[PDB]
C-alpha cells in the first residue's frame, strides 16, 4: 500500500493512506530516500492519516513524498549468521562486513510467553565465577541489575560472562546497546575481537551485536532493546538454549521512551516520565523469561538518576530484577577482580528452598563473616591491631583469606594478569569457601588465595610459593 | 583525668557522627521527595498553561 | 450498517478509540472490537464514543467495527471459579478448559449500605504468630499491607491462603474461607511461581488468581480488582466467606494515572489524577460483614501497597490508610537484619479485628502486647528484665516460610514465651527450642491442642497441663 | 477544530477559483508572523530544514511542515515580513563554507564574515546536517591534545578525537580553560611536525559582542588567530543563529577532520543553544517536556556532539575534538542540560568557586572531574609521573578534612597533608600561560618524589617558577630529548634528579 507524507514535525511523519491503513506498530519505508528510512506508526489520528516516529533524520522529506506499508513490524534477521554481527535497529549491518545473510526474520514487536509457555520452577545459572555464583547467584532466565559502570571492570565483566555461558551451557549471547557512544561502542567491538568473542575469519562468534547509536532519533534509541530481544528470541525458541542478553543502558532505554511520548504529544506523568513507563518497560521485560523451550538472561546496566533511588526510571527498573551486582571503585583498588560488591550484591534466590540449605549457609556465614570484619577495621583504624581479641584477630584473618578467594583470573583476561582463566564449577566454589569458614587452611598465607581458581590452586599456590 | 576525658571525647564524636549519619539520610530521602515534586509542579505547570491556550 | 447496535473506530491510538455509531450504547457498556478485543464505553459524547480498549490496541484499527454487547462490564463468577487462573475479563488464560460460569456479575455495582453491616466477629486465621496475636484480622475487615521491594508481603498473603486449608478440609461450612489472589502488574513469572507453589500445598482447591501481569495493558490492570472483588462478592452475598488479596494496590494506581494522562486529564499530585482516592475506596468499602438478615456472608480484603524508602505517609499510602481498617507495616531495616516476618509491631494496628480474635489467643496476646510493649521503651534490674524478655518474644515471633500454624499450636508456643519458661534460654536458641518445642505437642499432646482448640480458651485446667507440658519439656532440652 | 490557513482570504481566494494563477509549489504567502516564527501558505515542494527566502531579503528555516502551512523561522527580526509577504524556495539545506580560507577570521552562524576584513575566501561548501561516521571509520583514541594546563594534562587528560565537557558554575574559568588550550597549539602549529598541529575552532553561542571582540584581541595578541576560527552567534542573534552555529562550526570542523588535518571546537556555551532551541520549539508550539524544553533536546545535543572522532588511516587519520562548555547553576550537574552532555560525553572538567578562592585557579575539582579515555590519551613520561601524581592525590582527598587538626595524628596522615599540599600548590597555574609538555613533566616530576618537601608551600608557587626557567634556559638538552623521545629514559631520569638536587641545594 502507497501513501503521502502530509506534515513533518520533527521526527513525526504523518501519512495518509488512501487505500488502507497500516496497523500500529508497522513499519513504512520512504521512497526516494538515498538511505533506509523506516516510519513505525503509533496512532490512527482519523480521516486515513497515521501519525509515525522517525527512526532515521527526517531532514530533506517532502510533503507528498511516497511511503510504502510494509505489512509487518520492523523485521529484522535473525540466525545463527547474526553472531559477530552489529547491525542497528532495523536490521541493517553497520559493520561493513556485507549482508546478514539468513533465512530467517522476526518481527520486533512481539508479545511475552502465555501463561502456560512459562517454567514453574526456580533455576540457578552457573556462570563459573565465585562472587556471582555464592553471595548473588543469577537466576536462569531472570533479570540482573548491574551496577557501577566506570572503570571498575564492567566490560571485561560481560566478556567474561559470555564466554563461560558460550563455554559452559553453550548458548550464545546478544549484545544490545541502548543509546551507545560511538565511541565506546568501536572500542567495545574492537575489545570482543581482542578477547575472541567475536571471530571475524572462521565464524566461531559468540556475540549477537546490536547498537542504538546515541545519535539516532529518539524512535531508534527506543527500540533497538527489542531488536535485541527478537535476536535472543531466536535462539530461546528455535535453537532452544540458554541465551544471554546484556542491555547497556536501561536507563537509556527509559528515557528514549520519554522522548517519544513526548514528541507525540502525551502528557508528562511523575517526574516527566512518560505516562506508560511502567507498560513500556514490563512489555520488555516480561519477554526476558524461561519458556518451556529455553530461556533469557538478562543483564541490565543501569544508570540511577541524581543518585536517587526512588526516581521513577530505577523505581520502575528494580520492580523487575531477580539479583544485583555492584561493581565497586573501592575494590579494584585492592587489585580483586571481578571487583564485585561481595555485601552489596544482591539476590531474590538467595532462599534455601532454591538454592539448597548448604549453599545458602555458605553464602550466610561468608556475608556474616564479611559484615564481621568490616566492623572491626573500624576498631583497627582507631585502638589499632592490638586491642583485638583472639576470637577477632582469627575472623579478621579468615575474612582477608576469604576476600582473597573470592577474586579470579579470567579467560578473557590474560592479558592483563599474567596468569590463566578458572571457569570454577559451583560445587568447588562451595566447598573452598565451606573449607575456609570451618578453618582448615588457617595455617596458610592470604596470598595463597589471591587470583586462584579452586581451593585447590590455593593449596598449590601455598606450596609453590613456601617451598 | 585526661585519659578519661579524652576516651569520653572520642566516644562522644563517634555517637555526634553516628546521629549526624541518621539524620543525612533522612534529610536526603526527604531532598529526593521534595527534588521530585518540585519538578513535577513546574512541569504540570507548564503543561496546563501549553493546554489553556 | 445499523449504525445504532454498530459503530465503526474513528481512531485508534494511547488505548482509547473513539467510535463513531452506537447510538443506542449505555455508559460503562461492554462493547466488542471486530478483531476479538473488548472495550468499555467511557465518554459518551455528541458525535463519538470514547472507548477503552482491554487490550492491546495494535490489534485495533481505523475502520474496525464495533459492535455492542448489551450489558455493562460484568465477570462470570461462581463456584466454577475455584482452582483456575483468569485474566482480568474472566477468560482462563491456564488452559485447562473453558471456564463454564452460570452467573455474572457487574464490576461496577455499588458497595453495601450502612444497614445490611455488621460489626465483625469472627476471627480470619492467618497462622503467622506476629499477625495472629499482635494485629488480629476479622473476617469482613480491609487489614492494608504496607511495605517495601522485598519485604515478604506476597508471604504474608501467600501463608494466610495456604493456612485456610485446615478449615477448607473440614465440614463447618461456617469456617470454609475462599481465597482470591488478584495480581496487577507483577511478573507473570512470579504469578505462575505462586501458582505451583499453591497446587503444591492443595491450596488451589479453594483459590481464584486474576492475573493482569506487567505485559498487560492499562486499563486491564484496572479492571482487575474489580473483576476480583465481584468473583470475591459473590460468596459474600450468598452466606460464604471470602478473602481477597490485591497485590499491588499501587500497581492499579499507577495503571489508573496512565490511563488518565492518556486521556488528557489534569494530574494532581505526583501526576495522579484527583480520582485515585476514589478508585481505592469504590472497591475497598466491597469488603463488608453483611448481618444475618442477608445472608451473614463477609468478604476480607489485603490490600497491599509498596511504600517507596519506607515513606509512609506518600499520597497513595495515605488514601489507602484512609480507607482501610488497620495496618501491618513491614519493615525492611528488620526484614534485612533476620527479623521475618518484619513486621514493625509498633506502627502496625488493626482498629477493628481486635474484638475478633479468639479468647486462647486473646489471654496470652495480651500480655505478650504488654511485654513488647514495655521492652520497645527501653530499646539495672528491672530493665535487664525486660530486655531479655523483650528479646525472648521478639525470637519467638520470628517464623519460616509457606509454614503457617494452627492457633492451638500458636497459643502453646505465645505462652511458654510469656510465662517466662524461656527467661533462662539463651537468646539464640529460642527458635530451635521452638521448632522442637511444636513437635512434642504436636506428636504426643494432641489431646490438649484439640480441647484448647474446642473449648476456645485456655481453661484452667488446660492451663494447668500446658504449664506441666512445658515445664516437663524444658527440663529436657 | 480548526486549521490555520482556514482564513477567510485564502477561502475567498478559492472560491472565485484564483488558487490557479499563483505558484503554490515553490512560493508562498505569510499569513501569520510574530515573535520570530512565520506560518506560510504554499511551498508545497519544501523540504523539512530547508531555507526559505523572504520578499524583504531575509532568511528562514522551513522547520514545522504541517498539512496546512509551513512553520518558519526567521533569521533576523520580524520587524520586515508582513503578513501577505512572499517566501520563495532555495532548494537547498542551509549549508556553510568551509576552507583554510576561514582561519583568522571572524563569522557568524552562516559563514558571512563580521570583522570587516574582506570577503571570505570559500572554496567549499558543506551542510551543517550530516550524519556523524560510524562504528567503523573511528579507531581507538591514542593522541594527545595538550590542553597545556597542568591539571588537565596531568590527572583529566585529553585525546584526540574525545567529548570532554568543560562544566562549572558563573564565572570559575571555563572559557580561560579553552582559551589556554587554544593558545597553547601555537607551539605546534609554528613548527614542522605536520601530524601534531592542531586547527581551533570558538564557537561563541549568546555571548555579547564586547566579550567576543576581547577574545579576539587576546587570541591575536598570542598570535593564535592564524589558525583559529571563531564564529559569533552573539544574544542580539536571532533564535535560529545559535542553534545553527554549533552545527556551522562542527561543519567546519568536520572538513579538517575529513582531509586529513586535526582539530579543535570548543561549543561554548551550550547551555545558551539549548535555550535558542527551547525557544524556537514553544514558539512553533511544539510539546514541551522538562523544564519547558523539546523531547528531541538530547537528540539535538548527541547529533552534534557525536561528530568528535578519530577517523582511522583508510579514512585520513584526522580528528576533531570536541570541548562543549556547560554552565551549571547552584551546582545541579543533575538538571536536565547538564544531565543530557554529561551522558553524552566522555569526561568532564568539573571546575568550582570554593576552590576558585581558595586559591586553587584553575578551579579544576579533580576527584569529580574524570576521562574515560585516561591514560591512552598521554604521553609516557606524563604516564609515569601522572600516575604517582593521581594516586598521591587520592591518598590527599581522603584525609583533607583533618587539615585544619593535622597535628595530634599519626606520622602517615602528616606525610599525605604535606605532601598533597605540596602537589596543589604545584598543580596552580597562571592565567594565558600554558606550558609544554616537557615543562609539565619536569615541574611534576620534581613535586611528586619529595624534593618539595622542605620547602614551605608559600613558597613552592615561587619554586616551581624559577626553577621552570633554569630548566628552561640552562637545561634545554635535557627538554628537548624528553619531548622528541616521549619518555623519561634512565639517563634522563638521572639528569633530572641531578638538576632538581642542585636547584633545590641552593634556592633560599
Ligand atoms: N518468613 C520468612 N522467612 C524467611 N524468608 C522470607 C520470609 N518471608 C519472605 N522471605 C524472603 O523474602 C523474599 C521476598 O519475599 P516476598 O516476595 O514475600 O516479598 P515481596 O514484597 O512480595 O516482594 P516483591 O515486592 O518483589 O513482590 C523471598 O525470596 C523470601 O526468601
Ligand atoms: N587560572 C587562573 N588564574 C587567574 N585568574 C583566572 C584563572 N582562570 C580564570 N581566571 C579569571 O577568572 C575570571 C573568570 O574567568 P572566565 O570568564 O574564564 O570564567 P567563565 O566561567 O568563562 O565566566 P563566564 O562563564 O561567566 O563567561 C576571569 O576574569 C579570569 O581572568
Ligand atoms: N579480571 C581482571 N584482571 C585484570 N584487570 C582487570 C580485570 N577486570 C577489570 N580489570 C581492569 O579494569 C579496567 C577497566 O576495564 P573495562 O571494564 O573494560 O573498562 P570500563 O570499566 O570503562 O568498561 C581495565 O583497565 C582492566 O585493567
Ligand atoms: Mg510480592
Ligand atoms: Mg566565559
Amino acid at each position: 500500500t502507497t501513501g503521502r507524507i502530509v506534515a513533518v514535525i520533527g521526527a513525526v511523519v504523518d501519512v495518509q493512506f488512501d487505500e488502507g491503513l497500516p496497523p500500529i506498530l508497522n513499519a513504512l519505508e520512504v521512497q526516494g530516500r538515498e538511505t533506509r528510512l523506516v516510519l513505525e506508526v503509533a496512532q490512527h489520528l482519523g480521516e486515513s492519516t497515521v501519525r509515525t516516529i522517525a527512526m532515521d533524520g527526517t531532514e530533506g522529506l517532502v510533503r507528498g513524498q511516497k511511503v510504502l506499508d510494509s505489512g509487518a513490524p520492523i523485521r529484522i534477521p535473525v540466525g545463527p549468521e547474526t553472531l559477530g554481527r552489529i547491525m542497528n535497529v532495523i536490521g541493517e549491518p553497520i559493520d561493513e562486513r556485507g549482508p546478514i545473510k539468513t533465512k530467517q526474520f522476526a518481527a520486533i514487536h512481539a508479545e511475552a510467553p502465555e501463561f502456560v509457555e512459562m517454567s514453574v520452577e526456580q533455576e540457578i545459572l552457573v556462570t563459573g565465577i565465585k562472587v556471582v555464583d555464592l553471595l548473588a547467584p543469577y537466576a536462569k532466565g531472570g533479570k540482573i541489575g548491574l551496577f557501577g559502570g566506570a572503570g571498575v571492570g564492567k566490560t571485561v565483566l560481560i566478556m567474561e560472562l559470555i564466554n563461560n555461558v558460550a563455554k559452559a551451557h553453550g548458548g550464545y549471547s546478544v549484545f544490545a546497546g541502548v543509546g551507545e557512544r560511538t565511541r565506546e561502542g568501536n572500542d567495545l567491538y574492537h575489545e570482543m575481537i581482542e578477547s575472541g568473542v567475536i571471530n571475524l575469519k572462521d565464524a566461531t562468534s559468540k556475540v549477537a551485536l546490536v547498537y542504538g547509536q546515541m545519535n539516532e532519533p529518539p524512535g531508534a534509541r527506543a527500540r533497538v532493546a527489542l531488536t535485541g530481544l527478537t535476536v535472543a528470541e531466536y535462539f530461546r525458541d528455535q535453537e532452544g538454549q540458554d541465551v544471554l542478553l546484556f542491555i547497556d543502558n536501561i536507563f537509556r532505554f527509559t528515557q528514549a521512551g520519554s522522548e517519544v511520548s513526548a514528541l507525540l504529544g502525551r502528557i508528562p506523568s511523575a517526574v516527566g516520565y512518560q505516562p506508560t513507563l511502567a507498560t513500556d518497560m514490563g512489555t520488555m521485560q516480561e519477554r526476558i523469561t524461561t519458556t518451556k523451550k529455553g530461556s533469557i538472561t538478562s543483564v541490565q546496566a543501569i544508570y540511577v538518576p541524581a543518585d536517587d533511588l526512588t526516581d521513577p526510571a530505577p523505581a520502575t527498573t528494580f520492580a523487575h530484577l531477580d539479583a544485583t551486582t555492584v561493581l565497586s571503585r573501592a575494590i579494584a583498588e585492592l587489585g580483586i577482580y571481578p571487583a564485585v560488591d561481595p555485601l552489596d550484591s544482591t539476590s531474590r534466590i538467595m532462599d534455601p528452598n532454591i538454592v539448597g540449605s548448604e549453599h545458602y549457609d555458605v553464602a550466610r556465614g561468608v556475608q556474616k563473616i564479611l559484615q564481621d570484619y568490616k566492623s572491626l577495621q573500624d576498631i583497627i583504624a582507631i585502638l589499632g591491631m592490638d586491642e583485638l581479641s583472639e576470637e577477632d584477630k582469627l575472623t579478621v584473618s579468615r575474612a582477608r583469606k576469604i576476600q582473597r578467594f573470592l577474586s579470579q583470573p579470567f579467560q578473557v583476561a590474560e592479558v592483563f594478569t599474567g596468569h590463566l582463566g578458572k571457569l570454577v564449577p559451583l560445587k568447588e566454589t562451595i566447598k573452598g569457601f565451606q573449607q575456609i569458614l570451618a578453618g582448615e587452611y588457617d595455617h596458610l598465607p592470604e596470598q595463597a588465595f589471591y587470583m586462584v581458581g579452586p581451593i585447590e590452586e590455593a593449596v598449590a599456590k601455598a606450596d609453590k610459593l613456601a617451598e | 583525668s585526661t585519659t578519661s576525658e579524652q576516651s569520653a571525647r572520642m566516644t562522644a564524636m563517634d555517637n555526634a557522627s553516628k546521629n549526624a549519619s541518621e539524620m543525612i539520610d533522612k534529610l536526603t530521602l526527604t531532598f529526593n521527595r521534595t527534588r521530585q515534586a518540585v519538578i513535577t509542579k513546574e512541569l504540570i505547570e507548564i503543561i496546563s498553561g501549553a493546554a489553556a491556550l | 450498517v445499523d449504525l445504532e447496535e454498530t459503530g465503526r473506530v474513528l481512531s485508534i491510538g494511547d488505548g482509547i478509540a473513539r467510535v463513531h455509531g452506537l447510538r443506542n450504547v449505555q455508559a460503562e457498556e461492554m462493547v466488542e472490537f471486530s478483531s476479538g478485543l473488548k472495550g468499555m464505553s467511557l465518554n459518551l459524547e455528541p458525535d463519538n464514543v470514547g472507548v477503552v480498549v482491554f487490550g492491546n490496541d495494535k490489534l485495533i484499527k481505523e475502520g474496525d467495527i464495533v459492535k455492542r454487547t448489551g450489558a455493562i462490564v460484568d465477570v462470570p463468577v461462581g463456584e466454577e471459579l475455584l482452582g483456575r487462573v483468569v485474566d482480568a475479563l474472566g477468560n482462563a488464560i491456564d488452559g485447562k478448559g473453558p471456564i463454564g460460569s452460570k452467573a455474572r456479575r457487574r464490576v461496577g455495582l455499588k458497595a453495601p449500605g450502612i444497614i445490611p453491616r455488621i460489626s465483625v466477629r469472627e476471627p480470619m486465621q492467618t497462622g503467622i504468630k506476629a499477625v495472629d496475636s499482635l494485629v488480629p484480622i476479622g473476617r469482613g475487615q480491609r487489614e492494608l499491607i504496607i511495605g517495601d521491594r522485598q519485604t515478604g508481603k506476597t508471604s504474608i498473603a501467600i501463608d494466610t491462603i495456604i493456612n485456610q486449608k485446615r478449615f477448607n478440609d473440614g465440614t463447618d461450612e461456617k469456617k470454609k474461607l475462599y481465597c482470591i489472589y488478584v495480581a496487577i502488574g507483577q511478573k507473570r513469572s512470579t504469578v505462575a511461581q505462586l501458582v505451583k507453589r499453591l497446587t503444591d500445598a492443595d491450596a488451589m482447591k479453594y483459590t481464584i488468581v486474576v492475573s493482569a501481569t506487567a505485559s498487560d495493558a492499562a486499563p486491564l490492570q484496572y479492571l482487575a480488582p474489580y473483576s476480583g472483588c465481584s468473583m470475591g462478592e459473590y460468596f459474600r452475598d450468598n452466606g460464604k466467606h471470602a478473602l481477597i488479596i490485591y497485590d499491588d494496590l499501587s500497581k492499579q494506581a499507577v495503571a489508573y494515572r496512565q490511563m488518565s494522562l492518556l486521556l488528557r486529564r489534569p494530574p494532581g499530585r505526583e501526576a495522579y489524577p484527583g480520582d485515585v482516592f476514589y478508585l481505592h475506596s469504590r472497591l475497598l468499602e466491597r469488603a463488608a460483614k453483611m448481618n444475618d438478615a442477608f445472608g451473614g456472608g463477609s468478604l476480607t480484603a489485603l490490600p497491599v501497597i509498596e511504600t517507596q524508602a519506607g515513606d509512609v505517609s506518600a499520597y497513595i499510602p495515605t488514601n489507602v490508610i484512609s480507607i482501610t481498617d488497620g495496618q501491618i507495616f513491614l519493615e525492611t531495616e528488620l526484614f534485612y537484619k533476620g527479623i521475618r516476618p518484619a513486621i514493625n509491631v509498633g506502627l502496625s494496628v488493626s482498629r477493628v479485628g481486635s474484638a475478633a480474635q479468639t479468647r486462647a489467643m486473646k489471654q496470652v496476646a495480651g500480655t505478650m502486647k504488654l511485654e513488647l510493649a514495655q521492652y520497645r521503651e527501653v530499646a539495672d534490674a528491672a530493665t535487664q528484665q525486660l530486655l531479655s524478655r523483650g528479646v525472648r518474644l521478639t525470637e519467638l515471633l520470628k517464623q519460616g516460610q509457606y509454614s503457617p500454624m494452627a492457633i492451638e499450636e500458636q497459643v502453646a508456643v505465645i505462652y511458654a514465651g510469656v510465662r517466662g519458661y524461656l527467661d533462662k534460654l539463651e537468646p539464640s536458641k529460642i527458635t530451635k527450642f521452638e521448632n522442637a518445642f511444636l513437635s512434642h505437642v504436636i506428636s504426643q499432646h494432641q489431646a490438649l491442642l484439640g480441647k484448647i482448640r474446642t473449648d476456645g480458651k485456655i481453661s484452667e485446667e488446660s492451663d494447668a497441663k500446658l504449664k506441666e507440658i512445658v515445664t516437663n519439656f524444658l527440663a529436657g532440652f
